[PDB]
């Protein structure tokens, strides 16, 4: 699951909001080797700890906001999860425990069309069908 | 001081004087709203009462029947009732469609009032209340010269 | 004059006809209106 | 001459045939 | 130690940058690509902390341009007395300043607009000026025009002074960092040197050039019996008939100064609080002596702060003291760090000091018009007419947009200059942890104001139709009186010394020949009602503002938004759509609201003054206004401000064709003309007129005539830029064509 | 002109504080079925098309009436 | 639930990963590259739309699209 | 033919001549204007005619379109040159006056330049040498 000392944060308003109870929450979690001031993505500032540190935030956009901004700090070991009301933690970046800049093996060509882009099928070969004219099984 | 909301700091509030004092967590949290061990018509009733009373306040003095006596008291009941009948459609036509599958999240406070089977009771009680407040303001109005003399000894 | 009369046929038609359709149908119309608006498949 | 009080209530009833059959179409293309 | 430090020579003095435009920029100096590179060029000229990165290097290019634009108003400023000495009528105004118009500025006779010569008064033919230069050389005791055009002169040669400053402060001794930052020892010189020796060098020339110079004005010696000013001090015993209590002589009439006995200049050194009822503005020895008590007072608090000698007060402690051990416990609410950590944020950033000193010099400019129509400073200022609502709404609208620029460097030092290092727990940082506490409240307040300023103007409106004028909120209806301004009016006559300072409260019509100076301005429902357009339109304008400057970090759609910049149209349409995100577009959006505020202001005051206080008096006492009482009960309808001010007020400016009012009913339809035109750029988006372009560079193509420099539509944030800078302008100058075709048709 | 010359994201961060407040004070017992947004891109292009074309008419076929019905 | 299609234009520059703020493209390998990679979307549910792995492709009309199609409550970027 | 009658004997026009000021505007351009075509209000319009307007049109024609051609000519010669020596991208923002003036004066006979080219083809780029959409 995840554990870690939250950071000396003194409350702010940008937090978590009743969507946070109901549908879903994140959590970063990084180490850190300082005891650092960071920007919040919910604004204002906050002290991390020296040890485990762990946040919880209300969308994916505000970790990695943070995952981006942590790297700054020269802190590249940070895992973000998604927690569901009902306690489930899946763990979704990253995923392989690699970064998706850089190339691993194992991973697949998911959502890649085998045209150019300029040779899409016209929107009056997909009428009345279910497909659209950028999924087009030819070519 | 201002601490974070009930020791979360990821939480998206502060515990600042206004919200989290003494006086005014006893005194929110002791309105009809909110108050503990009431039956939800009891919330409603209370809350409709301090709600018909004023509400034919503003038409009686201001309204465009301000001008006579007898007029300016039905005006301003008028006004009770519609706003407070449609206020009490409002609140029936909020639970048939919030409460289908999402009461207010399974998954709190500042809406304690999650069932459908305690909203339904509370426009009961909205309704009933706002017309009976309306309806003593009402008499209280239209007997204002009959009560300007019990409260000056002018009946003896 | 200071009232509203009418000399056509059936002059108090108007009289419960324009409060009917205008403040006070329409807030059960709204309410119907939205009661399938806001109405949940299963 | 304007119409007598009754040819405004024949009006009223006449006006109902073309409102209820305005809902029979109104749902057999499904709202 | 405040000791001084320079740099010999950092910068060469060579052309051989001019010839490389866009040199600031590494982007813009490897070559004119598009027409993209055209914009980017003059957008980015003034960016001085984009150029470098270093404060020591940015601080030299602030300092030496400050002198090279203090050479531009000194330009300007010998263009107004260069225009006063040749082509004016300040000979003929200076003998009667009630008959003849104040004019400068002639026309040449080519291509018919020698129509816009109309009458003076006196054989003049000129344009009849409303800036109030006439009423103030005559203030200052300017008698012939000589004396105007050796000030003329003078600047120019203070304009070579301060621009050769400004190339010896970059070029040859450039100071270094520490010599601008010490902002203690600066802050000892402005106030005291700057603002002390300011109005004690003016309260010497007052009371030894105007005071003598303005007193034989009064009796009229009709400017040949009149002395020139240096008859004042080189005869002292020509200004013994005048002021009979001093002595006046070289060592014999200043010892009453050093022996305290400072009743020997009670007789031209007055707290008599009031208009002149001869010239209808301020006393001069009331004036002449308010300086005296500026000047002590400044050059008092001009000794405050502590430099190198040990004593005085210091910034740095006194703002990092007020934590929250100490601090009265009503307002202990601001953190125990308090606002430590907040010297270093300006003293360290001139974005977070120009955002001060645009909101103070924004707000001084509309005190200072609030002040001159009420305070009337100058002889014969408040009876023109055209002078006095002119001298309103320019300063009113020059200190809008520096509020407006007070709010765009706000916003600038977040995006760039904010550091949360600095900033832990203090008091900008706890602003920014309940930003969504100061915009949900003000934006209720701007929303419970609408309500009650302008739907009351609805209600009226809906009354005054159906013909129920006794249920809309008149002074005959519903009464809404302003019952805590209507008491300060009351407050501000019991409280008097002897004459009624500020005729605007109450008290005396002064009147002082054919017009009516100031009269007293009384407050019913229509300026309630007005009073709170007022409150509802600053309150947008401060919300669009402020909600640029707390989400210029960041928001709760776009979380990492200052890392995409201060200047950036949008984050894609992605999240439904993020156009006009960023702090710029609510410095953009806060124009228009900066425009309709402020153009109220100026609404209310051009027709308050026309009805309830200019006019003329007769041989009895009542007062014929100018409108006529029309604002008190027709200013509670806006289509009484339809039809009574702006459709009835405007006949003035349509029917001035074949007069001499010709230009402004041409300004007054060319400023129609851009604000519809400031609307294809307001109202369309650039990729119809990119793709737009691309078939018109095909006919260029085909015609083998395509430019190089490719033609590219403008930017998103370009095109909002030009959409704003013609509606702010034909809507201006559709205002200013209107206020002064409707007064210098009367005076 | 609110919906032309104003954009979409000026009142999306502006719905997100006034959806604050209302969750964070009491007494309010309503709650948002489906959360309130700043309608799209190309709806306020239309929703202020609509308004300004009603605003033409409005105002030309009001003086088109009633400067022909009074001087005839 | 956008749809952020990957044309065989790609270069394998990695500039679309390393812009996308809600990490939904990933470098996995290919043979029609001198990187030998492509991206691929997998996490398309939290494509947010904002397009800004569109403006850092370098090809000329660019080898990846996003298609705003069925928005949801993670491809709206409401923290409410 | 039309009831523009001349503004000789159009008695409106005669007012304007009648109480008028003198300086410059409406003396001597006023006296000029007797020739013109005016109607029932003493002001002169501007009709076709056959033969008695015939040139008299045909001089804002003739002397407008060749300085229009002229302007055109002169900058569409300019960057022709500045591309056949490889540095039109510096030399638009920079203009190289000894070469726009040149550019210029062999503008001044193009309608005998444009001819020559037309019959040679160049005038015009061919339709598979211009960028075009996906059309
Ligand atoms: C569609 C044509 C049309 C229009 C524009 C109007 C308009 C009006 N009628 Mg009506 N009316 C109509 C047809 C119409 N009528 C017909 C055919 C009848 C005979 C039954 C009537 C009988 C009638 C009476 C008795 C009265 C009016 C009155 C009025 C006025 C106020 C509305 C109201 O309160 O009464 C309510 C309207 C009705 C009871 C009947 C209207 C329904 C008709 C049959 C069809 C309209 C529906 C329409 C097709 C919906 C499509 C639009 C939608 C897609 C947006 C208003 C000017 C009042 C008046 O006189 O003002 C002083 C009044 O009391 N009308
Ligand atoms: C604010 C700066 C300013 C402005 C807007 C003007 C504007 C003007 N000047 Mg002026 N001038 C200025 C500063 C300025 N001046 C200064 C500092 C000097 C002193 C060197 C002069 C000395 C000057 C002279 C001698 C004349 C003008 C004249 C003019 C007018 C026409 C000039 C032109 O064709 O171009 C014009 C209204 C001309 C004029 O007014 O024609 C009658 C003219 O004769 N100016
Ligand atoms: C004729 C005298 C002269 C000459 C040859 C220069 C030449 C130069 N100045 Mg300059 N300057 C001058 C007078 C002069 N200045 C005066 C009178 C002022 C006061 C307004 C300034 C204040 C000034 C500033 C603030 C800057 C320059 C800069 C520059 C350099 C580039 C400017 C450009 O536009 O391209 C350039 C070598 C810029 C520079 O040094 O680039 C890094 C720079 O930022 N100058
Ligand atoms: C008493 C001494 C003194 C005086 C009079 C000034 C005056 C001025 N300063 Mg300076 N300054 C001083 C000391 C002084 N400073 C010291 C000790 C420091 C070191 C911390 C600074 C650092 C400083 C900076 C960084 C800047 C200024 C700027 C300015 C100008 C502001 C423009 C204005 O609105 O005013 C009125 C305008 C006038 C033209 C009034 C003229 C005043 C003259 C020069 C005084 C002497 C005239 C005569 C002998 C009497 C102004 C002329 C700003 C500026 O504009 O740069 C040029 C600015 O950038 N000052
Ligand atoms: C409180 C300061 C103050 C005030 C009220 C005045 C007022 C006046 N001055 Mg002035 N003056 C001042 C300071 C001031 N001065 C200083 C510091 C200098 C030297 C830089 C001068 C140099 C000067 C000259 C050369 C002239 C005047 C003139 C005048 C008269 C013209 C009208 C006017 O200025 O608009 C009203 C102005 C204001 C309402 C405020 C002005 C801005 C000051 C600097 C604000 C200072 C901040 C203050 C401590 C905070 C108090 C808050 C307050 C602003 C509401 C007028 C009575 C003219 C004159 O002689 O008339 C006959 C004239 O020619 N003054
Ligand atoms: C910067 C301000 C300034 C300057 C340069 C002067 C300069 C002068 N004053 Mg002076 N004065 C001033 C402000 C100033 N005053 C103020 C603020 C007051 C108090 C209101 C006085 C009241 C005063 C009196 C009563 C006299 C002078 C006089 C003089 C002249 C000779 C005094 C002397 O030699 O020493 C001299 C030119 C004397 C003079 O020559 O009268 C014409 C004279 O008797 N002054
Ligand atoms: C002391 C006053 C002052 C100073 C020094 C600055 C300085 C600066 N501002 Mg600024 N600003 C001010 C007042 C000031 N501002 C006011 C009063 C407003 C409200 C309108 C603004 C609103 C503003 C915005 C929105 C922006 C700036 C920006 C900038 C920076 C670059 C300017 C530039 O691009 O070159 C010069 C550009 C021009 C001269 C083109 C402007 C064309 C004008 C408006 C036409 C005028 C019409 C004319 C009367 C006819 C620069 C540091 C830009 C920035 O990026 O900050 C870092 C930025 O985007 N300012
Ligand atoms: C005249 C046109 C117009 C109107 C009516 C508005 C109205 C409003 N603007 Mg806007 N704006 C406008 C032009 C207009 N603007 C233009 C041209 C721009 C271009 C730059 C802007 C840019 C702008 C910005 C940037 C902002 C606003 C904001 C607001 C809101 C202010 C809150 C308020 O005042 O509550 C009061 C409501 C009114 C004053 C509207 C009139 C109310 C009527 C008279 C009562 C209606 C009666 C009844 C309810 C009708 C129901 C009948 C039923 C049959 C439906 C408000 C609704 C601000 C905001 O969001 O507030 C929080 C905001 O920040 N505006
Ligand atoms: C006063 C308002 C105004 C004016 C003058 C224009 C003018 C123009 N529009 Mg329009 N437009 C407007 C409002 C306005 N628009 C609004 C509110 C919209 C809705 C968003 C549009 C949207 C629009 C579109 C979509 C298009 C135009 C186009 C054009 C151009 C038409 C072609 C032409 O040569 O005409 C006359 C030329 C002029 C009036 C230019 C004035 C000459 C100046 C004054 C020269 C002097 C300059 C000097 C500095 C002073 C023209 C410049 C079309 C176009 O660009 O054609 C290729 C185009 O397709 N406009
Ligand atoms: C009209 C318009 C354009 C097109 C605007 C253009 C092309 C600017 C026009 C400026 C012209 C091109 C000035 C160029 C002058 C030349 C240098 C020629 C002068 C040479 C002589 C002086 C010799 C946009 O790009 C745009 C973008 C976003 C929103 C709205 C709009 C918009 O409304
Ligand atoms: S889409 Fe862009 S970043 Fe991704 S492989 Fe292609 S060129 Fe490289
Ligand atoms: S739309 Fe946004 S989140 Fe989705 S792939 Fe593009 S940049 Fe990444
Ligand atoms: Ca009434």
């Amino acid at each position: 699951t995840l554990s870690g000392q939250t950071p000396i944060f003194g409350g702010s308003t940008g937090g978590l909001l009743k969507k946070a109870e109901v549908e879903e929450k994140y959590a970063i979690t990084w180490t850190s080797p300082k005891e650092q001031v960071f920007e919040m993505p919910t604004g204002g500032a906050a002290i991390m700890r020296q040890g485990q540190n762990l946040l919880y935030l209300a969308r994916k956009e505000q970790c990695i906001a943070l995952g981006g901004q942590l790297r700054k700090f020269k802190i590249t070991d940070y895992k973000i999860y998604r927690i569901y009301p009902n306690g489930e933690t899946v763990y979704i970046h990253p995923a392989d425990g690699v970064f998706p800049e850089k190339v691993n093996q194992g991973r697949e060509k998911v959502r890649y069309n085998d045209r150019r882009i300029g040779q899409n099928p016209s929107p009056s070969k997909v009428k009345f069908s279910g497909i659209a004219t950028y999924d087009a099984p030819n070519s | 001081i201002i601490k974070p909301f009930k020791g979360d700091p990821c939480l998206g509030n502060l515990s600042t004087p206004i919200n989290d004092s003494p006086l005014a967590k006893a005194f929110i949290n002791n309105l009809p709203a909110y108050r503990k061990g009431l039956t939800p018509f009891m919330r409603g009733l209370e809350i409709g009462m301090a709600h018909g009373y004023f509400l034919v306040g503003p038409e009686v003095v201001i309204g465009p029947l301000r001008e006579s006596a007898h007029g300016a008291n039905l005006s301003g009941l008028i006004t009770a009732i519609y706003i407070a009948v449609s206020a009490c459609l409002g609140i029936s036509i909020f639970a048939i469609t919030t409460f289908q599958g999402n009461p207010k999240g399974s998954y709190d406070s500042l809406r304690p009032l999650r069932t459908r089977e305690e909203w339904s009771q509370l426009n009961g009680g909205i309704f009933l209340g706002a017309m009976g407040g309306a309806i003593f303001a009402y008499l209280l109005l239209e007997n204002f010269d009959a009560l300007d003399a019990i409260l000056r000894g002018a009946v003896n | 004059m200071t009232q509203l009369t009418g000399d056509y046929a059936a002059s108090w038609l108007p009289w419960i006809m324009i409060p009917l359709v205008f403040y006070i149908l329409p807030f059960p119309v709204f309410a119907i209106l939205f009661l399938w608006i806001q109405k949940e498949a299963s | 001459m304007s119409i007598s009080d009754t040819q405004v209530y024949i009006a009223l009833v006449v006006a109902l045939v073309p409102g209820f059959l305005a809902w029979r179409l109104a749902t057999e293309l499904y709202k | 130690e405040v000791r001084v430090v320079v740099d010999n020579d950092p910068v060469p003095t060579s052309f051989q940058k001019w010839s490389q435009p866009g040199h600031f920029d590494r982007t813009l100096a490897k070559g004119a690509k598009t027409t993209t590179w055209i914009w980017n060029l003059h957008a980015n000229a003034h960016d001085f902390d984009t150029h470098t990165s270093d404060l020591e290097d940015i601080s030299r290019k602030i300092f030496a341009a400050h002198f090279g634009h203090l050479a531009v108003v000194f330009i300007w400023l010998s263009g107004m007395y260069f225009h006063g000495a040749r082509f004016s009528n300040f000979e003929a105004w200076m003998a009667n300043p009630t008959g003849i118009k104040p004019s400068a500025q002639v026309v040449w006779p080519i291509f018919g607009q020698e129509i816009l010569n109309g009458d003076m008064g006196g054989g003049f033919h000129g344009i009849q000026i409303t800036s109030g230069l006439f009423q103030m050389w005559r203030a200052a005791g300017f008698t012939n025009t000589f004396q105007l055009y050796c000030t003329a002169i003078g600047g120019l040669v203070m304009a070579a002074l301060m621009l050769f400053a400004g190339w010896f402060h970059y070029h040859k001794r450039a100071p270094k960092l520490e010599w601008f930052q010490n902002t203690q020892s600066m802050l000892n010189h402005h106030l005291a040197g700057l603002l002390g020796l300011g109005s004690l060098g003016w309260t010497g020339h007052l009371i030894h050039v105007s005071l003598p110079t303005n007193k034989l004005l009064d009796t009229g010696v009709a400017l040949k019996d009149i002395p020139l000013p240096h008859e004042f001090i080189l005869n002292p015993s020509l200004m013994n008939k005048l002021y009979p209590h001093a002595d006046w002589g070289f060592v014999k009439g200043v010892v009453p100064f050093f022996t305290l006995q400072w009743g020997h200049f009670t007789d031209f050194l007055t707290f008599k609080g009031g208009l002149n009822p001869v010239t209808g503005g301020l006393w001069l020895t009331d004036v002449a002596h308010h300086h005296l008590a500026i000047a002590v007072m400044f050059i008092i608090a001009g000794h405050m702060y502590r430099t190198n000698w040990g004593i005085g007060h210091s910034i740095k402690e006194m703002l990092d003291d007020a934590r929250t051990p100490n601090m009265l416990p009503f307002l202990s609410f601001i953190g125990p760090v308090g606002h430590k950590g907040l010297f270093e944020v300006l003293t360290t950033s001139w974005h977070a000091q120009l955002s001060i000193n645009l909101a103070m010099l924004g707000s001084l400019s509309i005190i200072i018009a609030h002040h001159m129509y009420a305070m009337p400073p100058y002889p014969y200022l408040a009876t023109d007419y055209g002078t006095v609502v002119s001298l309103f709404t320019h300063h009113v609208w020059i200190g809008g947009f520096l509020i407006v620029g007070g709010a765009a460097h706000a916003a600038i030092y977040m995006v760039r200059d904010y550091d949360p290092e600095q900033n832990f727990n203090n008091v900008l940082d706890r602003v920014l942890r309940h930003r969504d506490a100061i915009i949900s409240h003000l934006a209720w307040v701007c929303q419970f104001l609408g309500f009650h300023s302008f739907a009351m103007y609805c209600h009226n409106d809906t009354m005054r139709a159906f013909g129920r004028p006794q249920d809309m909120f008149s002074d005959t209806g519903i009464q809404l009186q302003p019952v805590f301004a209507q008491w300060l009016q009351h407050i501000h006559t019991m409280t008097i010394l002897h004459d009624p300072v500020s005729y605007a409260f109450g008290g005396g019509v002064v009147a002082v020949g054919g017009k009516v100076a100031m009269m007293p301005i009384t407050l019913g429902t229509a300026d309630f009602l007005i009073h709170h357009i007022h409150a509802f339109t600053i309150h947008v304008t401060v919300l669009v503002l402020l909600k640029g400057v707390l989400f210029a970090r960041s928001s709760r759609l776009i979380p990492d938004k200052a890392n995409l910049g201060f200047r950036f149209p949008c984050d894609g349409p992605g999240r439904g759509g993020t156009c006009q995100v960023s702090a710029w577009d609510h410095v953009f959006l806060g124009l228009f609201w900066m425009y309709n505020s402020l153009s109220m202001v100026i609404f209310h005051f051009f027709w308050k003054m026309q009805s309830d206080v200019w006019g003329t008096v007769g041989a009895d006492g009542v007062v014929t206004h100018i409108t006529g009482g029309n604002f008190a009960t027709s200013s509670i309808t806006n289509n009484g401000w339809l039809r009574d001010f702006l459709w009835a007020q405007s006949t003035q400016v349509i029917t001035s064709y074949n007069t001499s009012l010709s230009a402004y009913g041409l300004m007054f339809l060319g400023g129609h003309f851009i604000f519809g035109f400031s609307l294809m750029f307001l109202f369309s988006g650039r990729g119809y007129w990119q793709e737009l372009i691309e078939s018109i560079v095909w006919a260029h193509n085909k015609l083998k005539v395509a430019p190089a420099i490719q033609p590219r539509a403008l930017s998103i944030i370009h095109g909002r830029a030009v959409g704003v800078a013609h509606y702010l302008l034909g809507g201006i100058v559709t205002t200013w064509a209107f206020f002064l075709a409707r007064m210098t048709a009367f005076g | 002109f609110m919906f032309l010359i104003t954009w979409r994201g000026y009142w999306q961060e502006l719905i997100e504080t006034l959806a604050w407040a209302h969750e964070q004070t009491p007494l309010s017992f309503g709650y948002w079925r489906d959360k309130p947004v700043a309608l799209s891109i190309v709806q306020a292009r239309l929703v202020g098309l609509t308004h300004f074309t009603v605003g033409y008419i409005a105002t030309y076929g009001a003086f088109l009436i009633a400067s022909t019905a009074s001087k005839f | 639930s956008h749809t952020v299609k990957i044309y065989d234009t790609c270069i394998g520059c990695t500039q679309c990963v390393r812009a996308c703020p809600t990490d939904v493209l990933e470098m996995v390998p290919w043979d029609g590259c001198r990187a030998g990679q492509i991206a691929s979307s997998p996490r398309t549910e939290d494509c947010v739309g904002c397009k800004r792995c569109e403006t850092a492709c370098p090809t000329d009309f660019l080898s990846i699209r996003v298609y705003l199609g069925a928005e949801t409550t993670r491809s709206m970027g409401l923290a409410y | 033919n039309t009831t523009l009658v001349p503004c000789y004997k159009s008695p409106a026009f005669v007012e304007r001549m009648k109480n008028a000021p003198d300086s410059y505007y409406t003396t001597k351009p006023l006296k000029a204007y007797s020739q013109l075509l005016c109607g029932e209000d003493g002001l002169p319009r501007i009709a076709l005619d056959r033969l008695s307007l015939a040139v008299d049109v045909a001089i804002p024609i003739a002397i407008f379109l060749y300085t229009a051609g002229f302007i055109g000519w002169s900058g569409r010669s300019y960057l022709q040159a500045i591309k056949k020596q490889d540095k039109a991208e510096e030399k638009e923002v920079f203009i190289d006056v000894p070469l726009f003036i040149s550019c210029m004066v062999m503008a001044l006979f193009w309608p005998m330049a444009v001819i020559k080219e037309l019959l040679a083809g160049e005038l015009v780029a061919k339709d598979e040498e211009i960028p075009i959409s996906v059309r």
